[PDB]
């Protein structure tokens, strides 16, 4: 696939049409069989792991090849859930960067890739917990307010649990949806679900984002409404010392 | 002090009630005819506010400095046309009553 | 600069026994040029009573005192059998082109304010040309050409 | 005919917002008092052509900004609390 | 001025009625003029016939029939116009001679009965609707047949499609699954096929015979030996698999309706179903799906066939092949005839229900037709389709073509059996086949992108649907002058000569032939033709060959100029292009907006409103020309005669012209003197540069005539009357109103003036005394009602030119429920081309005019004309619309030869004709010169030097005839205007045919402070005063958080929209010269908050301090 | 609830709906005063949580509240919130503005 | 600058590099009624042909 | 996300390379020069890089032409990643940094 579908499939973390196989381990390729049944082993010492194939399927490695730990077999598109699990979160990363500007650069356009690398990371903004210190086992939780708890009780408060987590690919949508502040995530598909969660916790929003000032008609906490700048005021010349003349008092 | 968080919770009927600063748990509104809401119903200037900008229902003091005037027989309070905007109004149902949200 | 009909009462209105209209007669009326005469002469109105199996034709308007029709024939209605007409079309003087929509006339009402075409001059061409007077192989010799009608002279323009 | 005199005032600031906040601070002051206030007066003040002579420039920011220009102000990001900020503000001929 | 005519390939025959499609649909649908015995099916008489052998309640025990004779069209109540004024739909009633019987005997024809009102199309193809002129657009569907497909959800697989005619049976649809069960779809119920095939009758063992050894198929068709068993079993069986609650054994009931009768599947009575239904299949057929009484049990007669067919595709011996759903050999066309006739059907189908209903709660005794049949069903079932099927466009009117081309449109869309928009891609693409008979160019460029088209010039729908072109039979040899329009399917099989081919006398020429067949273009020997193209106008659309040099646009700035001409508004100096096509006369013939003679007789009279000829002996009409009405669009239609005062007329000849014509030909804008260089950056990207010249000569102006309208109705509070007695109001504003609020005709109106006035009543509220006491004593009369009258809106004004009343009561007139009168105000502009405005040409150069010189600009001729508008080259190449350019040559000949140019498409002028006379031309215009006493000045030569040093002019040549050179290559010497100098090399100079579009800036252009804030949404929408208020969309609200711009955002966000508070401050801090903001609390804060509040929910706002605040304070 | 020309208005929408529960809660809130028949106020208490659910969320359980005349399923206090120029969307969606104005460019 | 027609100079080349493909095609269609391309091979080898011309 | 704080202080970084892996030929070639710049220009170095007889100090902000040189120092065969800081290891969370990011203003 191409163009703009292509984009989504990627934005969107989608295993595609065509996954064409990577393998799961190390080792050394045997292709064996033609015509009837077309099958592909990469065996190391130990584990001899299968990878049955369509037998249209256009297959690029020869027999003999060592392989690598992700490594594509067969051609086509990659599943981006596959690449997580098998080679991590940065592999990823890079995956999805490097393919999505595939596109762009394949037809015309020139964009920087610290655009589709901000926006990537957001795919990877959470974590699912796997035996907790605090909160129950299965929770869904940003790499951050983890770390607000991994890098805590393995410190001042230092014991417990510091908390094992797995790496969570989200899709664009799926992480957008899953967004702290309730009112954003009001903005989404089912605005009901949000607020009857957020009501029976005391959910409190702090509105750090824009989608929400925007919102409550509130002054966008970006440009000039960033606390960094707003605040700055300018006194003049004859001003300050006629006020440098009443503090005194 | 200016706002820097919001956070959403639950309605107690204490609070409901406190919010409230009348019962519209009384008929059906608006006159049609002449323009007048109607007496203790979804738009009874008396729980309410005054529709009309300061001044009564029927004429009193259109003052600035006085704050907070209800009248002779009518109940209006003399005190800006923008409150319609924001006070609120309640029914005391008679019983049960499950807020659908937290059941379908 | 602007017309009164008999019977007309804006732009987009007909005439009977004329097969025109009075956008079309309008039309054609821009295209008729009055030669003034005195110097005195800022406005003045012409009057034309046309009836029955006719071609008007400015020409067939009402002479006056201070006035020569300049293109006499041109055609402004073609009547039949049983066409009145009585217009009572006003002239000024004027500069460049003024559009209807900025002059507006009060002649009394039904009054129809005209799109004003003023200059005489109808079109300008001018030639650069070699010269034979006695002195280099690169002198000029210029010819204005000038067409105008009639009302004021090529000379005087 | 770009903004007169901006990369000048984009290297005034750290953060070029911060430029916005202060033209606007000060566009601010400068017209919640007639412009009794100006830094810059003798002959260095902006003026506007007309069906007349030269008058004072009746914009704000744009004085605001030609102001600024001559390191005649000074940016407290914390300097001078805002309670004492409006203080002394109503005072040299403000109503 | 003479007419040069283009071009050999002698138009066989001339193109058909053009409204064809329409106007001979609706005919045989109403054989109106032909004796009720004959009527052979099809339309209105076929309608009838399907549904009336009408029985009633139980199988042959209760009496009572009622059954069709014949029908009688009755008589337009109303004349076409009285319909348009009194707001009425041209109809004429319907009658039925219908006849009930009874068990003792008595034959009943009750002396018809009126079952509902009949629409009348007219002349024009177009119908009259509720006033308005309504066009039923043809659709085209899938031709019923049996089709098989590929399979979507399974490869390698495929399903198998039983469609019959739109309303005349249900969907079949067969697939075999992942099971191997071959599964019904029918209705959108799934059962397995087998229990259909068990009921018609097939035994385990006669499918394994008949369906077998091609694949393990059948053995998933078979296992179901529970049911396959007996055959009247099985229908009860499956008579509740389809109907779910009654079980009885009158299952022959239902199972006859998908089955036998011409109840439902009737596929077609003896055509396009059963026939492509043999060749497909396995041949031999009747023409339903399965016969039934055939003794008292079904016979199966195309399900199993099918079947063989699809199993014989899942593996299959050559020759069982997939089907082109996209062949026009497998769409058809359901013209009007017939989707009116098929309405029909909807109500004489109620209209039965309910006569079986009063059939059954009637005494059988008395009940008679009149007494049975209600007059309802079948009006609100064709009232609808008329009123509110999307098949019924309003009619676009901008100029004749337009419109006539509305009527020849083909869509895909519609009613039931049409995709929706967002299915189909493999439809939009010009499918081969389309040649002849639809257009590879006229679609819309976004969206419905082939989902919608134009038929083609000589095309020409058929018998059932199907369109169909004509060629010319070629006798092994002699191109004979027979000529065979022939289907889609019948020219795949075939060998086809193309037209642009040459010949000797009648044969053909050449040794290699050019020739298509099936699709694939061919060279083929001249005895191996068979068939010839009898123009390249059959290719393309009606005004897709209005385009000159076509062969030389790129197809796609083709499309462009093809439509464009749509939104070409006429002009009042409207003239026929410089270089014509051939059918610009013939448009204007048959869109019939202009009026032309009907009997070669002698003109007696002719004035602006009336032309009346004496018609040789055959008594004397009077033709009265409409004038200065309003078309659909605000166009203005008017007539001007273009005939004198006693003369013989032409047979059938021009006595009047139309809205867009010049004396009979097509006149969609002005041809005017173009140069094709760039200005000074005024037409830049598209925009134009004008010559002020061209408004001084009343040129591109057009007249639009805008409609308002304003109803009275009734009230809980009193009536809404139309005054002229308006309250307060100064007897200046009054000035304008006859007495009756109406404003007179002639009337100069402005924004905001009165244009009906009408008090409304109002019970805003009481005044109490004091007011009471202070009213009478300083006089000003209290009163009981409002002023709500009609009022020109921001923007508009103009003359008024008429007014239109309807009063509830009057005759034929009927407003809705409430509405008790109603007023229309008519109101005329002259327009005059403005910077803003749009200017296209045929060959798709859009653009806006940007800017209007004086003549002391504008490039001239040396002679001293100048030139008219500048059009910038760098628009050419990009686009490849390089017959412009072309036609600017051949123009610039006329210009100076003194003559217009008829150019075929492709067969038209070509360069070696254009250049022969830009040679005679240039031999004039600088033997006048010469003649004059003149040539070539300084100018010239500085410029013919550097114009060889560009390879441009042939050197060694003398200026003269350098001169030449170059006006013949089509360029001339042109002059700076500003700057008597010369342009430093040549520029290409012409007469080129440019239109004014649809849109103007006068529309457009709005501009809001401030003013009516919506009492609903409290954001400022409409203005009655000032108008306007711009939408900021989500798309705006990222800029600006993109750029840092917060305040600005927030602006946005607030006071200048719902922020009662906030605007208010603002706006009065602007009048009082103050910095404006400090918005207290965003509104929308406030809002949600509260709207909050009332849905349970406390929603704590809370500071850093994590303490509350209240953003309310009361 | 604004007045349409004449005596036509245009109430609400949710106005209705806090109508519709305050006849049946003074409708079943009378009934239980005097004269308390059993399967009688079970039906009217079964409607009054019927008609909280309608204010609420109209659309919900599977009857929509229609209106005497149109079956238009009419507005809650749901969607009043529930996106398209519902309360939580319509500032980063719509907002029609008061210093505007288009042209041809 | 404008574009008049004579502007879309066509190359003196077109003609003969047409007449050579021309002659090319011929001597294609008559290698296949020998048997030396097949169906495909033939239809592929004429598609280069013009690809390249 | 939006540049909250003018460097976080972290010290992880991208490798941005300059030569691609074609898997069908396992062959390698330098980038296009374009999506080079696209990688680089206006990045801040994580870490410093020497070539061509020059030193590119640590956080350096790129250039178009230290991009431009960079290329040609990988020609030379001096250099095969560069080590830039980028939004993909920021570690501010709620917005990028100043120092990754970098530029593009
Ligand atoms: C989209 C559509 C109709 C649209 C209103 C018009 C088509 C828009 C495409 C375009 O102009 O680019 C569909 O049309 C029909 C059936 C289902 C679809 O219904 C639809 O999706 C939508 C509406 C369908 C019918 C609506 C009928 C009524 O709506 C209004 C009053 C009734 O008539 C409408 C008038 C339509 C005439 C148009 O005419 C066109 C120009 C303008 O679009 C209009 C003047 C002309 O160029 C004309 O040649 C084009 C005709 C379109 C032929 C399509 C027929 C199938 C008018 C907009
Ligand atoms: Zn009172
Ligand atoms: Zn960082």
């Amino acid at each position: 696939t191409q163009g703009l579908p292509r984009v989504i499939e990627l934005f969107e973390a989608r295993r595609p049409k065509a996954k064409a196989v990577i393998s799961e381990i190390d080792g050394v390729v045997r292709i064996e069989e033609g015509e009837d049944r077309l099958s592909v082993f990469v065996e190391s010492e130990g584990f001899s792991k299968e990878y049955k194939l369509p037998k249209d399927a256009r297959l690029l490695v020869k027999d003999g090849d060592y392989v690598e730990a992700g490594q594509p077999l067969t051609r086509g598109a990659i599943d981006p859930h596959q690449l997580l699990e098998a080679k991590g979160p940065e592999a990823v990363e890079r995956y999805l960067v490097d393919e999505i500007q595939k596109v762009y650069r394949a037809q015309g356009v020139k964009l920087h890739d610290k655009h589709i690398e901000i926006v990537v990371r957001q795919m990877l903004k959470y974590v699912e917990v796997t035996d907790p210190g605090d909160s129950r086992l299965l929770e869904g939780q940003v790499l951050e307010k983890w770390d607000v708890e991994a890098l805590n009780e393995r410190l001042i408060a230092e014991g417990k649990v510091p908390v094992a987590w797995k790496p969570l690919l989200m899709g664009v949508t799926k992480s957008a949806l899953s967004t702290k502040s309730w009112l954003s995530a009001a903005s989404f598909q089912n605005t009901t679900h949000v607020l009857t969660e957020a009501a029976i916790a005391g959910k409190k929003d702090e509105l750090i984002g824009l989608k929400e000032n925007v919102i409550l008609g509130r002054l966008i906490p970006a440009g000039t409404g960033s606390d960094f700048v707003r605040f700055t005021q300018v006194v003049d010349q004859r001003t300050l010392k006629a006020i440098e003349e009443a503090r005194k008092e | 002090k200016e706002v820097r968080k919001v956070r959403i919770a639950l309605a107690s009927p204490e609070k409901i009630r406190s919010w409230s600063y009348g019962e519209v748990e009384k008929p059906e509104t608006i006159n049609y005819r002449t323009l007048k809401p109607e007496r203790d119903g979804l738009f009874d200037e008396r729980i309410f506010g005054p529709i009309k900008d300061y001044e009564c229902a029927c004429g009193k003091y259109k003052r600035q400095r006085f704050e907070g005037k209800v009248c002779e027989r009518c109940g209006v309070e003399v005190t800006r046309s923008i409150v319609r905007r924001y006070r609120m109004g309640h029914i005391e149902l008679a019983t049960p009553a499950a807020h659908i949200w937290f059941v379908k | 600069t602007s017309v009164y009909i008999e019977d007309v009462l804006h732009e987009f209105s007909t005439i009977p026994g004329v097969k025109e209209d009075v956008v079309e007669i309008i039309l054609n009326l821009k295209e008729l040029v009055v030669r003034f005469l005195d110097p005195k002469m800022a406005s003045t109105t012409l009057i034309l009573r046309a009836e029955g199996p006719k071609e008007v034709r400015a020409g067939d308007f009402t002479p006056s005192a201070d006035v020569e029709i300049m293109n006499p024939d041109l055609h402004i209605a073609t009547l039949e059998e049983g066409g009145k007409l009585y217009m009572e079309v006003r002239v000024d003087r004027g500069v460049g082109y003024v559009p209807a929509e900025r002059h507006g006339i009060k002649d009394r009402i039904n009054a129809i304010p005209v799109d004003a075409i003023f200059s005489p001059v109808r079109r300008v061409a001018f030639q650069v040309e070699d010269t034979r007077l006695g002195q280099r192989t690169d002198l000029d010799k210029l010819t204005l050409r000038i067409w105008t009608d009639g009302s004021v002279t090529p000379l005087e323009a | 005919m770009a903004e007169p005199g901006i990369d000048k005032l984009f290297g005034m600031v750290d953060s070029k917002y911060r430029l916005t906040v202060v033209v606007a601070k000060r566009a601010q002051q400068l017209l919640r008092h007639r412009f009794k206030n100006t830094v810059l007066e003798p002959e260095e003040r902006p003026k506007m052509r007309t069906l007349e002579g030269l008058y004072d420039d009746p914009n704000a920011v744009t004085w605001a900004m030609k102001e600024l220009l001559t390191g005649r102000l000074f940016f407290g990001e914390n300097l001078v609390p805002e309670d004492r900020l409006q203080k002394e503000m109503e005072r040299l001929y403000p109503t | 001025m003479e007419i040069k005519r283009f071009g050999r390939i002698r138009e066989v025959i001339p193109l058909p009625p053009l409204t064809e499609i329409q106007v001979e649909s609706y005919k045989k649908a109403l054989q109106a003029d032909v004796p009720p015995e004959k009527r052979e099916n099809v339309g209105i008489q076929a309608a009838f016939k399907e549904t009336f052998p009408i029985e009633e309640g139980d199988k042959g025990k209760g009496g009572l029939v009622l059954d069709f004779l014949e029908y009688r069209i009755g008589d337009p109540p109303f004349s076409q116009d009285e319909c348009r004024e009194k707001d009425l739909t041209y109809q004429a009633p319907l009658y039925a001679r219908l006849q009930l019987i009874h068990k003792d005997t008595g034959l009943i024809k009750e002396d018809e009965v009126f079952l509902g009102h009949l629409p009348l199309m007219t002349e024009d193809g177009s119908f009259i609707i509720n006033g308005a002129d309504r066009v039923i657009v043809s659709q085209i569907h899938r031709s019923p047949g049996v089709y098989f497909t590929p399979d979507p959800a399974r490869p390698g697989r495929y399903i198998a499609s039983i469609i019959p005619l739109p309303k005349r049976g249900p969907w079949i649809d067969l697939e075999v699954e992942a099971s191997g069960v071959v599964t019904m779809k029918v209705n959108k119920r799934k059962f397995p096929l087998v229990l259909l095939l068990r009921v018609l009758g097939y035994d385990q063992e006669t499918l394994v015979r008949e369906l077998s050894a091609y694949g393990d198929l059948v053995q998933g068709l078979l296992d179901e030996a529970v049911l396959a068993m007996r055959p009247e079993e099985a229908m009860v069986r499956l008579f509740t698999l389809l109907r779910p609650g009654d079980p009885p054994k009158k299952d022959k009931a239902l199972a006859y309706l998908f089955g036998l009768l011409a109840d439902p599947k009737r596929y077609d009575l003896g055509e396009a179903g059963r026939y492509k239904a043999e060749e497909k299949l396995g041949v031999g057929l009747s023409g339903r799906t399965l016969v039934r009484f055939e003794d008292g049990e079904f016979k199966d007669e195309v399900f199993l066939p099918t079947l063989r067919y699809l199993f014989a595709l899942t593996a299959g011996v050559p020759g069982h092949e997939v089907d082109d759903i996209d062949h026009l050999g497998n769409r058809r066309i359901r013209t009007v005839g017939e989707l009116m006739a098929d309405q029909f059907r909807v109500g004489l189908a109620r209209l039965a229900r309910g006569v079986r209903e009063r059939m059954v709660m009637g005494s059988p005794d008395t009940l008679t037709p009149a007494k049975l049949v209600n007059s309802r069903p079948l009006e609100a079932a064709l009232r609808e389709f008329f009123s509110r099927s999307q098949l019924s466009q309003f009619k676009d009117e901008t100029n004749p073509l337009s419109s006539l081309r509305h009527k020849r449109r083909i869509s895909a869309l519609g009613p039931g059996g049409l995709t929706r928009e967002r299915a189909g891609f493999d439809v939009r693409d010009v499918h081969r086949t389309h040649y002849g008979r639809i257009c590879p160019v006229e679609t819309p460029e976004g969206a419905n992108i082939g989902l919608i088209t134009s038929l083609a010039a000589y095309a020409r729908v058929d018998a059932l649907g199907f369109i169909r072109t004509p060629y010319r039979r070629v006798k092994n040899g002699v191109v004979t002058e027979e000529v065979v329009y022939m289907t889609a399917s019948e020219e795949d099989r075939y060998t086809i000569a193309q037209a642009n081919t040459p010949l000797e006398g009648d044969r053909i020429a050449t040794d290699r032939v050019v020739a298509r067949r099936r699709g694939e273009p061919v060279i083929v020997a001249p005895e191996e033709v068979e068939f010839m193209d009898v123009s390249p106008k059959q290719v393309f659309s009606l005004n897709t060959n209005l385009i000159p040099f076509l062969e030389h646009d790129d197809a796609n700035r083709a499309l462009m100029g093809s439509n464009m001409q749509t939104q070409a508004v006429p002009l009042i100096r409207a003239q026929a292009p410089v270089v014509m096509t051939g059918l610009e006369e013939r448009v204007v013939r048959d869109s019939l907006a202009a009026l032309y003679a009907e009997e070669d007789g002698e003109v007696v009279k002719v004035d602006g409103t009336r032309i009346a000829v004496r018609y040789e002996d055959g008594r004397l009409v009077e033709h009265p020309l409409r004038r200065y009405a309003r078309s659909n669009q605000g166009t203005a239609f008017d007539q001007r005669p273009r005939v004198r005062v006693g003369q013989r007329v032409k047979k059938g000849d021009l006595l009047a012209d139309g809205p867009a014509s010049e004396e009979g030909f097509l006149a969609l804008g002005q041809n005017v003197l173009v140069a094709i260089m760039p200005f000074d950056g005024y037409n830049f990207e598209d925009a134009i540069v004008i010559s002020e010249e061209l408004l001084k000569r009343d040129f591109y102006t057009s007249i639009h005539i805008e409609r308002y309208e304003i109803e009275a109705r009734d009230t809980k509070l009193g009536p809404e009357r139309i005054t002229r007695d308006i309250p307060h109001l100064s007897e200046a504003a009054l000035r304008d109103l006859d007495e009756e609020g109406i404003v007179r005709i002639g009337a100069e109106v402005k924004p905001g003036d009165i244009l009906v006035g009408r008090t409304s009543f109002k019970g805003e509220q009481e005044p109490s005394p004091e007011e009471r006491l202070l009213r009478s004593i300083f006089g000003e009369k209290a009163r009981d009602v409002k002023d709500t009258s009609l009022r020109v809106p921001p923007g508009e004004g103009g003359i008024v030119v008429g007014r239109l009343r309807l009063r509830r009561g009057d005759p034929g007139v009927e407003l809705k429920p409430g509405v008790r009168e109603v007023v229309r105000v008519f109101v005329a502009q002259k327009r005059k081309l403005q910077v803003g405005d749009k200017l296209a040409n045929r060959h798709g150069n859009k653009g806006v005019v940007a800017k209007i010189l004086p003549v002391e600009d504008m490039p001239h001729l040396p002679d001293g004309t100048p030139v008219d508008v500048i059009l910038n080259p760098l628009g050419v190449p990009s686009r490849m619309n390089l017959g412009q350019i072309l036609e600017t040559h051949l123009g610039l000949a006329g210009y100076f030869l003194g003559q217009r140019y008829i150019s075929p498409v492709f067969d038209g002028a070509t360069e070696p004709e254009i250049k022969e006379l830009l040679a005679e031309a240039f031999n004039l215009y600088f033997g006048k010169r010469q003649g004059e006493g003149f040539g070539v000045d300084k100018r010239e030569k500085e410029v013919l030097a550097r114009a060889e040093k560009l390879g441009l002019v042939s050197p060694g040549k003398s200026p003269e005839e350098q001169l030449k050179e170059l006006f013949d290559l089509g360029k001339v010497v042109l002059y700076d205007g500003r700057t008597g100098e010369p342009f430093e090399g040549p520029i290409v100079v012409g007469q080129m045919f440019i239109m004014k579009l649809y849109h103007m800036v006068e529309d457009k252009m709005h501009a809001r402070s401030t003013g009516p804030y919506s009492l609903i949404t409290q954001q400022p929408l409409g203005g009655k005063a000032q108008f306007g208020g711009q939408r900021f969309g989500e798309m705006e609200v990222w800029a600006l958080e993109a750029y840092g711009a917060a305040h600005t955002l927030q602006e946005m966000l607030t006071i200048k929209s719902d922020d009662i508070e906030g605007r208010n401050a603002a706006y009065q801090a602007i009048i009082k010269g103050e910095d404006v903001p400090e918005p207290s609390v965003p509104e929308s804060f406030r809002v949600l908050v509260k709207e909050l509040q009332a849905l349970a929910l406390d929603v704590q706002t809370l500071d850093e301090k994590d303490n509350p605040v209240d953003i309310f304070e009361g | 609830m604004v007045q349409v020309d004449g005596g036509r208005f245009a109430t609400s929408d949710l106005n209705d709906l806090y109508r519709r529960l305050i006849n049946r809660n003074n409708r079943l809130k009378k009934l239980l005063a005097q004269g308390a028949p059993e399967i009688i106020i079970r039906n009217e208490k079964r409607m009054l949580q019927e008609a909280v659910d309608a204010v609420i969320d109209n659309g919900r359980r599977g009857s929509p509240v229609t209106n005497p005349g149109s079956e238009r399923p009419l507005r809650s206090l749901t969607d009043i919130l529930s996106g398209k120029q519902g309360r939580f969307r319509q500032n980063l969606l719509g907002k029609r503005v008061d210093y505007s104005g288009r042209s041809v460019i | 600058i404008t574009i008049g027609i004579d502007d879309a100079v066509i190359p003196e080349e077109k003609q003969r590099y047409l007449e050579e493909a021309d002659r090319k095609l011929r001597q294609i269609e008559q290698a296949y009624e020998m048997g030396f391309l097949t169906d495909r091979e033939r239809y592929d080898q004429v598609i280069q042909l013009w690809t390249e011309t | 996300i939006v540049v909250r704080e003018a460097d976080c202080g972290t010290t992880n970084y991208i490798s941005v390379p300059l030569f691609q892996m074609d898997e069908v030929t396992r062959t390698l070639r330098l980038r296009k020069r374009s999506d080079i710049e696209s990688g680089l220009y206006g990045r801040v170095l994580a870490r410093e890089v020497e070539a061509l007889g020059r030193r590119l100090e640590e956080g350096r902000y790129l250039s178009l032409e230290d991009v431009h040189f960079l290329i040609k120092a990988a020609e030379a065969g001096e250099v095969r990643e560069v080590p830039v800081r980028s939004p993909l290891t920021c570690q501010t969370r709620y917005g990028v940094c100043q120092k990754c990011y970098g530029y593009d203003l």
